[PDB]
């Protein structure tokens, strides 16, 4: 006799193989598959007239809803319904549903392509203690720069036209995990203040070179309501904007490198 | 190039943070210290590390094995000290060398082994309740713990159940450097090749699967990291432009994707299935299956291959072959 | 700590399965030199007149040669084993015929032993077969020998450093390591598998399923069991230069047919040969040689894979002088 | 047909060949240059291992092997059916792979984020060379590489192991696992740590960063960092292929025994030997 043999020619492991699959295959498909669907659905398409397909399939994928309880107050549900009545300065290209839309007016100003901020609460991010997150130095007066590196307070901002843009007055810190996140600098020309995200900033010692946008285009950088509090939505609008640079800085970052 | 994914360019410096626990507040013990350049990668402060009678008992149990396998090793070499020094990775604390079955071994011939099994277990399960009791004192979910333990069972599984399934403690890894990595070839060898074990199929694939995850993950955050893509918690219960971008650049490649949150639970979840594959493969080899290469032969799958060199016929069964 | 490129590679098994050999020319070369020193054959002699057994007093086994030929004999045997030391070595100058000097008796049993070799193992030794040389490589005792517990260094001819010395319990894993390509193997494979018949090399299942009735418990052999035939394994591969892929697939190292080289099948009548040679020939010698050529057990030095082989797959390249001294096998 | 909030971000551009021409979606999926070229190479690939299968003596998934030229053959070319197809579908994988890493970097363009993820997937892909192009290069010969089957290449990694007696104690083999170990720990670690904060359980509020830092700090005495922990991941990932190439490609054309051999440099030091 033999150790795991069992009728109709069959063994233990073999069985626990197919057990084994099935457990993998449940858990990835029911489960986290339908995790995976808590955010941007129910998939949206082009109508045209007021029809009713809800379909037995969108029901399907999702799992139910979850709902988590906020530190500061409040609470949120997903999957949830999410329209973006939104209008976007967009137009398509062909007529295939696959084509790519092009901004109709300045991308960056309306905010499409990689240059679009999420609907983000327009609420400031707490601190554990319910302090305001994200604020300058002005105001987190009890935070310093590490001695060995560069203050960029006084330093100027050159764009990716080489040419000046303003200059950095504070750096905005993230409270909560000792970070910097942001430079504050005054726009040349203007007569305005500017966040800009620490990944766009190339801090050299006697200068902060930027990329993703030429000079001209710091003008028009998102504005926030407040002087030392940001919301969560103004840190999206604000960090989409020099990335939109990125793609439409000038006409020829849209078209193949090579 | 965001050369914040790289290193910080400007740390921050602040007073240092300290979230009140249930308990054990009390227990926390240090002065925090920074470290310049560990910031350029990391946060700078280290310490202050929390005591509490969890962690101290793991470390006696586990001083206490330590102690055993370094006071055997040390008498493998005579006690020499330059030996030990050189000799060191070659030196063991075995399982017993002899088949005494489930009955404890004599302290020379698997005795102590035995002895240190029992405190290295000892010490991770208490290990375990701190990582337990730290996540609820601070008003976690004990996700880690749970992973923690599939990973604690399946040095059990190799430890001591699968012995105590073929009952014999003889099948046990030994504590040592290379003596521990000689078991992985003895076992496979007397198993008919792991590589046709399904389930060291499975934890390989599932810890190739950590491997391409964590290298997906981590490089999707940095990439989106100029929209804070880092926060995860508030990205998400607050869906931000960081994970929309995330999303689509697995969306648009793959044609599906997951969701801030959901691709925390796929990295979990494969890490677990590392330990849990491994574990079922652990428990099913000599239980009920004695040989991996022959049982897939059995039911069809081992691949097969013409001769290059001439068939060799096992000379121990020709006509007139000696013993 | 690394050899410099190219590397020799040969095909041992199907294509993509990489199984083959794996050497460096420069160490290939330089063991090729050192077989090399193989003395060639001594010019061959007309047989006349009658058999030694009639001219001589005390020749028991080539007492069917002449004179000449007998002569001839001797100058192999003393430029294959004691060249150095030279006819008096086994012989008192004055009494050839005298077996006074233990040399004698041994060398006596060592010509059975080397035609029994020649004549019962052409399993293993083929048309190439053996000479004192293979082994002894001119000198009176072979510069790899085993005892009963593992010695360094590996070549008795090199002084060994006090830490090497088998007196020294601080160096035993050191020595064991030594004896099995430097891997931490707690077994030694020569005393476990060589000296004698006692053990079974194989310890794969030849079943899928485990056979009730011998897997459990005290039933099972216990687990090291593969530690010490992986043991034996490295310590082959070691003493022939060479890598498991030169007799197996590791697919499945327990099967033969097409996953097992000629070589393995081979590399089997060698484990045979061997146990032979030191159950039934060297062994029993301890009672012929002085207390100083014996272990500590009492022992006399015994054969293993490397005395031959001396890490080469064939010994010396697989040289012969079988044609040249058919006084040593095959005996018809 | 798009998630809720994917329309803003299909726009045109970002592309590194082609522009326009290929600048489209299918269903969910980017095309691109590189799109049509890696479609190219897998439809190119996958028809050669189905040819090559149905000429072998199998069909089963487990048991079918499309393996690579005899040594003999050197660099060369060689038969079709002796490790000709086996070549040809090395080169369709290579461009499918390469397509597959350049297709990312337009997706990530496109979209205005790093292109972290398309390099790090440079690391798996000069794995596959280091294994199938360049160590056979430096041995002379295709017939070194990996074959193709999905048992037979384990097969194939077997008896290199063995080739060398001991491949445990290969030194970048031991980097580059202790890397495997730590990775996959790590993930559950880290996973495990941002859903125990968004998920507390019993109706209880979500956490914060500062609950975050503050466990690890108790339990191991320090915190990286929400954002250190996502490069730290990436740089013990991405090790476990850039470390273990090294003992790849040391084994055979830079060291021909034994792995355990080689710390002899240690072992045998003549001071304490
Ligand atoms: C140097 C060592 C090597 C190694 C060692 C290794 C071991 C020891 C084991 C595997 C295993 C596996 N390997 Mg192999 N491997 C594989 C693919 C595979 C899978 C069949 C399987 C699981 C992999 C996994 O889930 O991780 C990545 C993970 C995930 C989660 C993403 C999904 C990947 C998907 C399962 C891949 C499927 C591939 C297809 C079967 C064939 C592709 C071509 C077809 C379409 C024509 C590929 C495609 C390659 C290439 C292209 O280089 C490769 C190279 C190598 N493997 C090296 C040669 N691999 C395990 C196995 O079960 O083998 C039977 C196993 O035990
Ligand atoms: C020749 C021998 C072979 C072998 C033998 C082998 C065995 C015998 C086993 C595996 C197993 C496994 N192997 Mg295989 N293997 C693997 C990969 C793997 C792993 C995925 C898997 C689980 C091991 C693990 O994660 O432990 C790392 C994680 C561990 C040990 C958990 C530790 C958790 C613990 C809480 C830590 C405690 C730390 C404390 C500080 C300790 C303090 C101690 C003090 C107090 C004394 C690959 C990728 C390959 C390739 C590329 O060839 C391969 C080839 C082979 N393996 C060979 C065929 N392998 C296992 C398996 O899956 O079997 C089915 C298994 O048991
Ligand atoms: C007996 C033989 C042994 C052996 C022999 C061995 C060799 C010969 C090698 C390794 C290597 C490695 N081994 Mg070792 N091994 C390992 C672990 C590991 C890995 C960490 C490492 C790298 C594997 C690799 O190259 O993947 C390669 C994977 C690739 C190239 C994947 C490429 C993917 C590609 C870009 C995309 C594929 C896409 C699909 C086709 C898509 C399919 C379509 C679908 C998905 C839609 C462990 C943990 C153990 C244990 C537990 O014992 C072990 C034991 C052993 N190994 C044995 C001792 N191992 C390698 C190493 O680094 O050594 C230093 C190596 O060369
Ligand atoms: C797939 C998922 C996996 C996975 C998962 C997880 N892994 C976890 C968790 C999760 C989820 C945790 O939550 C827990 C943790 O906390 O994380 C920070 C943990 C851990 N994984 C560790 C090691 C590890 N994980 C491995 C593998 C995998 N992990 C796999 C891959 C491996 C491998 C690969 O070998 C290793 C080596 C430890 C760091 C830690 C346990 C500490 C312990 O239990 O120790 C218990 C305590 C002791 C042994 C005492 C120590 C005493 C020391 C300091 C010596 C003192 C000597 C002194 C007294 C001498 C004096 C005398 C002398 C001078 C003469
Ligand atoms: C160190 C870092 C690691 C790492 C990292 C990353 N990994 C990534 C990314 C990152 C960052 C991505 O961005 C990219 C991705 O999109 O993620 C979803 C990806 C991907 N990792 C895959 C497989 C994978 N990763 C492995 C390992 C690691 N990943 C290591 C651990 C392994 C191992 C271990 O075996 C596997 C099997 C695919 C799923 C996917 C590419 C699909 C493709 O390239 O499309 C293009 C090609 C095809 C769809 C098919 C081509 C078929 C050819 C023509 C015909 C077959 C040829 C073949 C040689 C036959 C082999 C047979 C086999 C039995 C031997
Ligand atoms: C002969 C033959 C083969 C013919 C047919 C050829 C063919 C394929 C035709 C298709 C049709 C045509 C012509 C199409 C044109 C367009 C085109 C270029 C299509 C591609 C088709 C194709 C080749 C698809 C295969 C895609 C693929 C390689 C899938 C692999 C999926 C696997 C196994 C991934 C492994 C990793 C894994 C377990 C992931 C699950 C979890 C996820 C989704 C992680 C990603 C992810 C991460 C990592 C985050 O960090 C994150 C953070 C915040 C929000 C979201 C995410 C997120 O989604
Ligand atoms: C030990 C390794 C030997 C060396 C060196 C030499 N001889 Fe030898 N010789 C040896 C043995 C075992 C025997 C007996 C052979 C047998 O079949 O029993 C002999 C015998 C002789 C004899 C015969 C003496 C007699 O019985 O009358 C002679 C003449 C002889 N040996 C000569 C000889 C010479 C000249 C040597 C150096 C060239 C020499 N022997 C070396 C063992 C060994
Ligand atoms: C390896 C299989 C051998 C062959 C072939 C021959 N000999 Fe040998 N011999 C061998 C060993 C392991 C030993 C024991 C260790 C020792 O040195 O005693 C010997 C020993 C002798 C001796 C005595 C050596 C001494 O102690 O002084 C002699 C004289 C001797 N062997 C002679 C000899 C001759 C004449 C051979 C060919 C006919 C021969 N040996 C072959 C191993 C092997
Ligand atoms: C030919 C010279 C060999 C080399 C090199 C290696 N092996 Fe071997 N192996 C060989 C033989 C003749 C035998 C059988 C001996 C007998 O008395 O039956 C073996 C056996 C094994 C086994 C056991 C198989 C079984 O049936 O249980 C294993 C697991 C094994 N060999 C492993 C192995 C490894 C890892 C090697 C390189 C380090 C290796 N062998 C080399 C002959 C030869
Ligand atoms: C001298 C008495 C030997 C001892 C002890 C061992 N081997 Fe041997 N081996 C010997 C000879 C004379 C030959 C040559 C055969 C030829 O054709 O030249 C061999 C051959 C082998 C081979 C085959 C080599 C090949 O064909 O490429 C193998 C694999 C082999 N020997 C293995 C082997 C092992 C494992 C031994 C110890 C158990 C062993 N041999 C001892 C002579 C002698
Ligand atoms: C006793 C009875 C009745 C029942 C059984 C009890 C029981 C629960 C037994 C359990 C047995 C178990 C789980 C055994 C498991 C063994 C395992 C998996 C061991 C694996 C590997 C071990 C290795 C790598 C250990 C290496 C150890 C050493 C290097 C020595 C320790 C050294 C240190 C950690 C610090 C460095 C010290 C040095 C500088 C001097
Ligand atoms: C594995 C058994 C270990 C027993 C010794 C360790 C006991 C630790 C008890 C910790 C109690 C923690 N607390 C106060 C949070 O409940
Ligand atoms: C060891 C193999 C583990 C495989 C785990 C699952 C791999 C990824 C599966 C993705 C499935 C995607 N989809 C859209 C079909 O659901
Ligand atoms: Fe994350």
């Amino acid at each position: 006799m033999y150790h795991g043999a069992l009728a109709q020619h069959l063994d233990i492991a073999q069985l626990v193989w197919y057990a084994q699959w099935l457990v993998i295959w449940t858990v990835v498909l029911l489960y986290l598959r339908r995790e995976d669907r808590r955010e941007g659905y129910p998939l949206v398409e082009p109508l045209g007239l007021v029809k009713l397909a809800p379909e037995d399939g969108q029901v399907y994928e999702l799992p139910y809803p979850k709902t988590f309880v906020l530190p500061h107050g409040g609470t949120v549900t997903v999957p949830r319904r999410r329209p973006e009545t939104r209008e976007l300065k967009l137009a398509q290209t062909d007529g295939f549903e696959g084509a790519p839309l092009q901004p109709t007016g300045n991308p960056l100003v309306d905010a499409v392509g990689p240059a679009s901020y999420a609907e983000r609460a327009e609420v400031v991010d707490a601190t554990v203690d319910g302090k305001a997150k994200i604020v300058p130095l002005r105001v987190a007066t009890d935070f310093s720069i590490a001695e060995g590196d560069v203050d960029p307070r006084g330093l100027p901002v050159v764009a990716a036209d080489g040419v000046e843009a303003g200059t950095v007055t504070d750096l905005w810190v993230d409270r909560s995990e000792h970070y910097f996140r942001y430079l504050e600098l005054s726009v040349a020309g203007s007569a305005r203040t500017a966040l800009i995200p620490l990944g766009f900033c190339d801090v050299k010692k006697d200068k902060i070179v930027v990329t993703s946008i030429l000079s001209e285009q710091f003008a028009n950088v998102p504005r926030l309501q407040s002087r030392d509090q940001i919301t969560l939505r103004e840190e999206d609008k604000v960090s989409a904007y020099y990335a939109g640079g990125l793609l439409y800085a000038t006409p020829e970052r849209a078209e193949s490198l090579l | 190039a965001d050369y914040q994914t790289i290193y910080t360019q400007i740390q921050a410096r602040g007073p240092h943070i300290t979230v009140s626990g249930e308990w054990g507040d009390n227990d926390r013990v240090g002065k925090p210290f920074y470290s310049y350049w560990l910031g350029k990668i990391g946060d700078a402060q280290i310490g202050p590390i929390y005591l509490g009678a969890s962690g101290i008992a793991a470390f006696a149990f586990g001083s206490t094995a330590i102690l055993i396998i370094l006071f055997n090793m040390a008498a493998e070499v005579h006690f020499d000290p330059l030996q030990f020094f050189r000799q060191f990775f070659w030196l063991g604390l075995y399982p017993p060398k002899a088949q005494y079955g489930m009955g404890i071994p004599p302290l020379h011939d698997g005795g102590w082994w035995l002895m240190a099994g029992l405190f290295m277990t000892l010490s991770l399960g208490s290990w375990w309740i701190r990582v337990y009791s730290r996540a609820r004192a601070l008003g976690l979910g004990t996700h880690i713990a749970w992973n923690f333990a599939a990973a604690i069972f399946f040095v059990l599984c190799i430890g001591c159940i699968h012995p105590t399934l073929v009952g014999s403690w003889s099948e046990g890894v030994p504590f040592g450097i290379w003596p521990h990595i000689d078991w992985l070839t003895a076992f496979s060898i007397r198993y008919g090749n792991f590589y046709y074990c399904p389930w060291h199929g499975f934890s390989i694939g599932f810890a190739y699967g950590c491997g391409l995850l964590f290298a997906a993950h981590g490089a999707t955050i940095l990439a989106v990291a100029r929209f804070g893509g880092d926060r995860e918690i508030e990205q998400i219960t607050d869906r931000g432009t960081a994970v929309e971008r995330a999303a689509l650049f697995w969306r648009w490649t793959i044609g599906f994707n997951a969701t801030i949150e959901s691709v925390h639970r796929w990295g979990w979840f494969f890490s677990l299935m590392v330990m849990v594959s491994a574990s079922v493969g652990i428990l099913l080899t000599g239980t009920f299956v004695d040989n991996w290469y022959l049982w897939c032969v059995k039911h069809g799958a081992a691949p097969d291959y013409p001769a290059y060199l001439p068939a060799t016929p096992d000379p121990a069964s020709l006509p007139g072959a000696p013993k | 700590c690394f050899e410099p490129p190219p590397a020799t590679t040969t095909q041992t098994g199907f294509r993509g399965l990489s199984m083959g050999e794996v050497l460096h020319p420069a160490t290939v070369k330089a063991k090729k030199e050192r077989d090399a020193q193989y003395p060639p054959a001594l010019a061959a002699v007309k047989a006349e007149g009658p058999p030694v057994s009639q001219v001589y007093k005390n020749v028991k086994v080539l007492g069917n040669l002449t004179e000449a030929e007998f002569l001839r004999t001797m100058t192999a045997i003393t430029e294959w084993v004691s060249p150095q030391e030279g006819c008096t070595y086994c012989h008192d100058e004055n009494n050839l015929a005298s077996e006074a000097k233990y040399p004698y008796v041994v060398a006596r049993r060592m010509l059975e032993m080397t035609r029994a070799i020649n004549t019962n193992w052409t399993q293993h030794v083929a048309q190439t077969g053996v000479t004192c040389y293979t082994c002894h490589r001119g000198t009176p005792l072979p510069p790899y020998v085993r005892y009963l517990e593992p010695t360094l260094p590996l070549n008795n001819r090199e002084t060994p450093t006090h830490v090497e010395r088998v007196e020294t319990r601080s160096g035993y894993v050191v020595r064991l390591a030594k004896y099995t390509a430097y891997s931490a193997l707690n077994y030694d494979p020569f005393t476990m598998f060589l000296a004698n018949d006692k053990r079974q090399v194989r310890v794969v299942p030849q079943t899928a399923l485990p056979l009730v009735g011998v897997s459990r418990g005290k039933e099972r052999r216990p687990l090291s069991d593969a530690y010490a035939t992986f043991a034996l394994m490295m310590s082959i591969s070691d003493s022939l230069g060479t890598n498991c892929t030169f007799c197996h697939n590791a697919q499945t190292f327990e099967s033969w047919g097409k996953k097992s080289t000629p070589q393995r099948a081979i590399a089997w009548w060698g484990i045979r040969m061997v146990r032979d040679l030191n159950m039934n020939y060297l062994a029993p010698l301890n009672a012929s040689l002085p207390a100083s050529r014996l272990g500590r057990q009492g022992e006399a030095p015994q054969a293993d894979c490397r005395t031959c082989h001396q890490g080469v797959t064939k010994p010396l390249f697989g040289a012969s002088r079988l044609k040249d001294y058919p006084e040593l096998g095959p005996i018809k | 047909a798009l998630l809720s909030f994917e329309r803003k971000y299909r726009v045109r551009g970002g592309t590194l060949i082609g522009g326009d021409l290929f600048d489209f979606w299918v269903g969910p999926y980017f095309v691109g240059f590189f799109g049509v070229s890696a479609i190219f190479f897998i439809f190119l690939g996958v028809s050669l291992i189905g040819y090559a299968a149905s000429q072998g003596p199998t069909w089963d998934p487990f048991a079918i092997s499309i393996n690579p030229p005899d040594l003999k053959y050197g660099l060369g070319a060689a038969p079709l059916l002796e490790g000709g197809f086996w070549q040809a579908i090395t080169v369709c994988a290579l461009g499918a792979f390469i397509s597959w890493m350049l297709r990312e970097v337009e997706i990530s363009r496109k979209l205005g984020i790093g292109w972290h993820v398309p390099l790090a997937f440079c690391v798996p892909i000069f794995m596959f060379c280091v294994l199938q192009v360049f160590r056979p290069l430096l041995l002379g010969s295709w017939g070194h590489a990996f074959p193709y089957g999905i048992l037979s290449h384990l097969d194939w990694v077997n008896n290199f192991g063995y080739q060398y007696l001991n491949w445990h104690y290969n030194p970048g083999h031991m980097s580059s696992v202790s890397f495997l170990f730590v990775n996959a720990m790590a993930l559950g670690l880290h996973g495990g740590l941002i859903l125990s904060v968004a998920n507390p359980g019993d109706g209880d509020k979500v956490k914060t960063a500062e609950h975050e830092n503050q466990y690890f700090r108790d339990v191991v005495g320090y915190s990286i960092g929400a954002l250190s922990i996502h490069r730290l991941g990436l740089f013990l990932a991405s090790n476990i292929f850039l470390t273990g190439a090294f003992g790849t490609i040391a084994s055979g054309p830079f060291w021909t025994r034994g792995w355990p051999e080689w710390w002899g440099w240690w072992l045998d030091i003549p001071f304490w030997s």
